[PDB]
C-alpha cells in the first residue's frame, strides 16, 4: 500500500526512499537501475522494494469519507 | 483412546510400525523419497569420503542413541578405508556404520547380493556399482537407491 | 606382515565419471600373469599412465587411533595408505587367480599366479602404494 | 513419612520420659548399625545410593531426635548413652555419606550440635561435598520427592491462636530445647 | 546458580566417566559446532559429535569419549575454557588492528 | 593446534570503514567461529526498537496494527548500552522505568488548506500535515532521562521514512514504548542492514595462457581480476579480491580444462552495515565478545546429574 519501512531481507531502511526514486525517473530522467544505483539500494535484495512497489494508498485515498466531494 | 485396552490395541495391532508390508501383496509400503534418494546416490558414490570429523558427525546427527536403541552404550566406529597420507572414511562406511549401531551385536550383521537402478556404464568402465554387496553388515559395494 | 608386493606399471587411469576418484589399470614387471584393477583417491594421490607404482598388502603395520608422538609403523615407508577387506575369491583358469578387496567401496581386483598370491587370504588388509 | 513423624515426635512431644526417648535412640542407632553392617557393601557395587532411601530416612529422623533432645542423652558420669559420640562419626563417614542425601538444614545444625558437644565433626565432609557438588548419584526425577519429604516435619509449631496454648503443656518450642 | 541449563544423559555415560552424553538447554549450531571444534583439538578424546534432536525443541547434545586420560566432564571444561580463551584471542587481535588501522 | 598457534597466524584487515558500513576480512579463522559472529551480529546483539504501542486515536487509512507495526521497524539511534531490560515478569506499572523504557510519541491532525495554488496536484501545497515521518515521532524523556538523554535527543536513524498519510479531518494519537530486544526474537532489533560473509576467491591457472586466449581468458572475469602481462604475454592475477566468483570461465570449453577455482579457505571477507543505531565495528565488537560469554557464562554453570 505505502512504501515499506524496511526491505524484507536486508533491514535496510527503504521508506525514506519512494519520494526521491519519482523524483529521479520524473525531472531527472534516469532509468530505473540507475536511479536505484543513485539512492545507495546495491543488493538486488533492496532493489526490488524500490523498484516493484505500487503506491496503491494513492488510490485509497480518493475516497476520503470526510471532506465534501 | 480412552482406556488401557484400547490403548494395548492400538500400540501392538493398529500400530504404524509393524505395517511395513501391505496385506494386498506383502510388499513395502514405507520407504525415503525425493531429497533422500539423490542424497544415497551421492553419499554412497565412490567419490564420496570423509574426514574424522565429518564421519564422526554425520554418525551422531542420524543415530540418536540417547533412545531405545541402546545397542550399545558407546557409539562404535570402523577403522578409516585411507589410512595414509590422510586418514578418509568412505561413505559406504557410513551406511555400515549406521547399521552397526543399530542392528543387534548379538547377532551377525547382514548379509545381502542385491541390484540397483543405475546400470555401471553410467560410472565408467569397469564398474560394479550396479551390483549392491553386503556382506557380515557391510556395504562393500554399489549404491543405494529407490531400490 | 607381508603378504604381497610387486612393482607394477600403469595402464591407463580413468576418471570416470568422478572427480576425486580414478580406476587404474596396471600390470606387473615381475609377472606376466600379474595384473591389477584399483580405485584410488586421485586428489590425494596422483597417477599418470606409466607411472610405476609399488603395491604391498599386509595383513598389519609394525585399534585406530590418530597419530601420535614418536608413533612408527610400516605405513612410514609409504605414500599412499588404505584399510579394507577381501570378500570374494575365484578361479579365472587351471593356473590363475583373482582376489577382490573393497576400500570402503574403492575396489581392486588383483589376479596372479595360484602360488604368487598364497598368503592373501578373506580376511581384512593394508593396502600399501609408492612411487 | 513415619519416619518424619517419629522424629518430629519424639522432639516436640514435652510429657515424654527420658527412658522413652532412649528407647527410641536405642532402636534407631540398633537398626542403622545393622544396616551399615550387613549393606555398606552395596555401595560400590552397581545402583544408586537411592538404594538407601530408608536409611537415611532413619538416620535424618535421629540426628532430629538429637538436636532437640541431646542433653537427655548425658548420663550421670557425663558419657552418652547409645555411644553417641562413636556412633555418629561411623555412619558420617560411612560410604553412605547421610550428611550428603539428607535434609540440608537438618544435616547443618546437627552439625553445629554435635561439633559442640564433642559428639562428631562433620563439617569437612560437609565442604568435601558441596565441592565435588560445583566441579554416589541419584537421578533427581525422584531425588526431589525425597528432598520435599525430608523438608516437612508433621509437629513443627502450630498457626492455631487457641490450639497453641491449648498445645503448650504438650509441646517444645525450639527456643525451649 | 542455575541446574537447569546443561544435565547428564546418564543412560549414554559409562561407569569409568571416560565417556557421557550431555544435553544443554537453549543452544544450537552457533555453540555445539564451536565446541566440538575446540574439544577434538583435546589429545585424550577418542570421539565428540554434537547434535539436534529437533529444531522445535532448543535442545543440544554433545557427546564426549576419551582414551582414559581424563574423564568426559574433564574435556567438557578443557573445551568450554579453550574456547573462551579463543575468542579472547579473537577480541585483542580484531582491537590491536583497529587501533592500527 | 593450539591458542597461541591461533593467535600468530590470525589476521585481520580492514579495507573501508564507515559510520554505517565495514568490509573488513579475517585471515585464518575456522568457518566455525566465523559463522558465529555472522550470526550473532544479526540476531543476538541488542537494539533498542519499539514494542509497544498506545493508541489514542487513529482516523487514517491505515489501520492501527499496521502502523504500530513500521513504527517498530523505524531503527532509533539509541545507544542500547545507556538502557537495562525489562523484566518480563512484573505487572505493567513495575515493568517500565527510566532504565528500561524510552516513550515516543506522536499527534497528527490533517487540516485543509486555503491557500493552495488553484489547480494543484502536490498534497504538501494542498495539505497541512498529509504526510507523517519517522522524525513526527517526538522523544519525551522520562525521570532521570531528562538528564541522561539530555546530550543524545531521541531520533529516529532515517528521520525521512514515510510512515502514514492523511486527508483533511483525519488525525493520529499514539505513544510508543520502545525497549532492548535481540533479532533473534524479532527481526526489528537487529542492529544490520546485514552482515554477510564471502569465502576469498582463489583464481589459479593450471599452466599458461597467452596471446588471444589471455585476452579472451581475461574477460571471463570482471575488468581488473586478471592481468596480461607485457613480456611473457601470458595471463596472471591481479586481485582476485575484485572477483564475483561468476565461474563463467567455466562455461568455455578451451578454458574448463585449464582453470580451477577455490578459496583462501578460511579467509573471510566480512560485510557489515548498521541499521544506524551503532557503527559497525562496536556491532562486531560487540558479537565477539558475546560469544565469548557465552563460553565463559558455561564454563561457570555447575553440571548438574
Ligand atoms: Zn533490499
Amino acid at each position: 500500500m505505502i512504501v515499506p519501512v524496511r526491505c524484507f531481507s536486508c533491514g535496510k531502511v527503504v521508506g525514506d526512499k519512494w519520494e526521491s526514486y519519482l523524483n529521479l525517473l520524473q525531472e531527472d530522467e534516469l532509468d530505473e537501475g540507475t536511479a536505484l544505483s543513485r539512492l545507495g539500494l546495491k543488493r538486488y535484495c533492496c532493489r526490488r522494494m524500490i523498484l516493484t512497489h505500487v503506491d496503491l494508498i494513492e488510490k485509497f485515498l480518493r475516497y476520503n469519507p470526510l471532506e465534501k466531494r | 483412546p480412552q482406556n488401557e485396552n484400547a490403548r494395548a490395541e492400538a500400540l501392538n495391532l493398529a500400530n504404524t510400525d509393524s505395517q511395513y508390508l501391505t496385506p494386498t501383496s506383502g510388499s513395502p509400503v514405507r520407504g525415503l523419497i525425493q531429497d533422500h534418494i539423490s542424497a544415497g546416490v551421492w553419499l554412497t558414490s565412490k567419490d564420496s569420503f570423509f574426514t574424522r570429523e565429518q564421519y564422526q558427525q554425520y554418525i551422531y546427527g542420524c543415530i540418536r542413541p540417547e533412545d531405545g536403541h541402546t545397542t550399545r552404550s558407546k557409539i562404535v566406529t570402523l577403522p578409516p578405508t585411507i589410512f595414509k597420507p590422510y586418514p578418509l572414511w568412505t561413505g559406504k562406511q557410513i551406511i555400515t556404520t549406521v547399521l552397526l549401531n543399530v542392528t543387534p551385536p548379538d547377532m551377525p550383521g547382514i548379509n545381502l547380493i542385491s541390484k540397483n537402478k543405475i546400470k555401471n556404464e553410467y560410472w565408467g568402465k569397469g564398474s560394479l556399482e550396479n551390483e549392491v554387496l553386503f556382506k557380515d553388515g557391510a556395504l562393500l559395494c554399489g549404491i543405494l537407491d529407490k531400490s | 606382515n607381508t603378504l604381497f608386493d610387486d612393482i607394477f606399471q600403469v595402464s591407463e587411469v580413468d576418471p570416470g565419471r568422478y572427480n576425486k576418484v580414478c580406476r587404474i589399470e596396471a600390470a606387473s614387471t615381475t609377472q606376466d600373469q600379474c595384473k591389477l584393477t584399483l580405485d584410488i583417491n586421485v586428489e590425494l594421490f596422483p597417477v599418470a599412465a606409466q607411472d610405476s607404482l609399488t603395491v604391498t598388502i599386509a595383513s598389519s603395520l609394525n585399534s585406530w587411533r590418530p597419530p601420535q608422538a614418536g608413533d612408527r609403523s610400516l605405513a612410514d615407508d609409504y605414500d599412499y595408505v588404505m584399510y579394507g577387506t577381501a570378500y570374494k575369491f575365484e578361479e579365472v583358469s587351471k593356473d590363475l587367480i583373482a582376489v577382490y578387496y573393497s576400500f570402503g567401496g574403492l575396489l581392486m581386483r588383483l589376479e596372479g599366479n595360484y602360488r604368487n598370491l598364497n598368503n592373501l587370504k578373506q580376511e581384512n588388509a593394508y593396502l600399501l602404494i609408492r612411487r | 513419612k513415619s519416619l518424619q513423624y517419629l522424629g518430629s515426635y519424639i522432639a516436640r512431644a514435652k510429657k515424654l520420659s527420658r527412658t522413652q526417648i532412649i528407647f527410641v535412640a536405642s532402636y534407631l542407632t540398633s537398626w542403622l548399625n545393622r544396616y551399615v553392617i550387613e549393606r555398606e557393601e552395596e555401595v560400590d557395587q552397581r545402583g544408586g545410593m537411592e538404594r538407601f532411601k530408608h536409611f537415611y530416612a532413619a538416620f535424618q529422623a535421629l540426628c532430629y531426635i538429637f538436636c532437640f533432645r541431646h542433653n537427655i542423652f548425658r548420663d550421670t558420669d557425663g558419657n552418652w548413652e547409645c555411644e553417641l559420640d562413636k556412633f555418629f562419626q561411623r555412619m558420617v563417614i560411612s560410604k553412605f555419606n547421610p550428611l550428603k542425601f539428607c535434609n540440608e538444614n537438618v544435616m547443618l545444625m546437627f552439625a553445629r550440635i554435635a561439633q559442640q558437644e564433642s559428639v562428631a565433626y562433620c563439617f569437612s565432609i560437609i565442604e568435601n561435598n558441596n565441592n565435588e557438588r560445583l566441579r554416589s548419584s541419584w537421578s533427581l526425577a525422584t531425588r526431589q520427592q525425597f528432598i520435599d519429604l525430608q523438608s516437612y516435619f508433621p509437629y513443627d509449631p502450630l498457626f492455631l491462636k487457641n490450639y497453641k496454648i491449648l498445645m503448650k503443656e504438650y509441646y517444645i518450642e525450639w527456643s525451649e530445647a | 546458580p542455575d541446574r537447569e541449563k546443561i544435565k547428564l544423559l546418564t543412560q549414554a555415560t559409562s561407569e569409568d566417566g571416560t565417556s557421557a552424553s550431555f544435553q544443554i538447554v537453549e543452544e544450537d549450531h552457533t555453540l555445539g559446532n564451536a565446541l566440538r571444534y575446540v574439544i577434538m583439538k583435546n589429545p585424550d578424546v577418542e570421539f565428540c559429535g554434537y547434535s539436534i534432536p529437533h529444531p522445535s525443541e532448543n535442545l543440544l547434545n554433545i557427546r564426549i569419549q576419551t582414551y582414559g586420560e581424563t574423564t568426559a566432564v574433564d574435556a567438557l571444561q578443557k573445551g568450554l575454557k579453550d574456547l573462551m580463551d579463543l575468542c579472547d584471542v579473537v577480541e585483542s587481535k580484531f582491537t590491536e588492528k583497529i587501533k592500527s588501522m | 593446534w593450539n591458542v597461541e598457534k591461533f593467535k600468530k597466524d590470525f589476521e585481520v584487515n580492514i579495507s573501508s570503514l564507515d559510520a554505517r558500513e565495514a568490509n573488513f576480512d579475517l585471515i585464518n579463522i575456522d568457518t566455525s567461529i566465523a559463522n558465529a559472529f555472522r550470526r550473532i551480529m544479526i540476531s543476538e546483539v541488542p537494539s533498542v526498537a519499539a514494542e509497544y504501542v498506545y493508541f489514542f486515536n487513529n482516523t487514517s487509512v491505515i489501520q492501527d496494527e499496521v502502523l504500530a507495526h513500521r513504527i517498530g521497524l523505524v531503527p532509533l539511534k539509541v545507544d542500547p548500552d545507556m538502557l537495562t531490560w525489562v523484566d518480563s515478569n512484573l505487572p505493567d506499572d513495575e515493568k517500565f522505568t527510566d532504565e528500561n523504557t524510552i516513550v515516543l510519541s506522536l499527534n497528527v491532525k490533517c487540516t485543509r488548506n486555503p491557500d493552495a495554488p488553484k489547480g494543484s496536484t502536490d498534497p504538501k501545497e494542498l495539505y497541512n500535515n498529509a504526510h507523517v515521518y519517522a522524525r513526527d515521532l517526538k522523544f519525551e524523556p522520562q525521570g532521570r532521562q531528562s538528564t541522561t538523554f539530555a546530550d543524545c535527543p531521541v531520533v529516529p536513524a532515517d528521520p525521512d521514512i514515510l510512515l502514514a498519510k492523511l486527508r483533511p479531518g483525519q488525525e493520529i494519537s499514539l505513544k510508543a514504548h520502545c525497549i532492548l530486544g535481540i533479532g533473534g526474537d524479532h527481526a526489528k532489533f537487529s542492529p544490520v542492514s546485514t552482515a554477510s560473509y564471502r569465502l576469498l576467491p582463489q583464481i589459479n591457472i593450471l599452466q599458461p595462457i597467452k596471446g588471444e586466449s589471455a585476452r579472451r581468458f581475461q574477460k571471463c572475469f570482471p575488468p581488473g581480476v586478471i592481468g596480461i602481462d607485457e613480456g611473457s604475454d601470458e595471463a596472471y592475477v591481479k586481485d582476485a579480491r575484485k572477483d564475483t566468483v561468476s565461474r563463467e570461465v567455466l562455461r568455455y570449453e578451451e578454458f574448463a580444462d585449464k582453470v580451477k577455482l577455490g578459496r583462501v579457505r578460511n579467509h573471510f571477507i566480512f560485510n557489515v552495515e548498521s541499521a544506524g543505531a551503532m557503527t559497525p565495528e562496536e556491532i562486531f565488537f560487540k558479537s565477539v565478545r558475546i560469544l565469548k560469554n557465552k563460553a565463559e557464562y558455561l564454563k561457570n554453570c555447575p553440571i548438574t546429574q
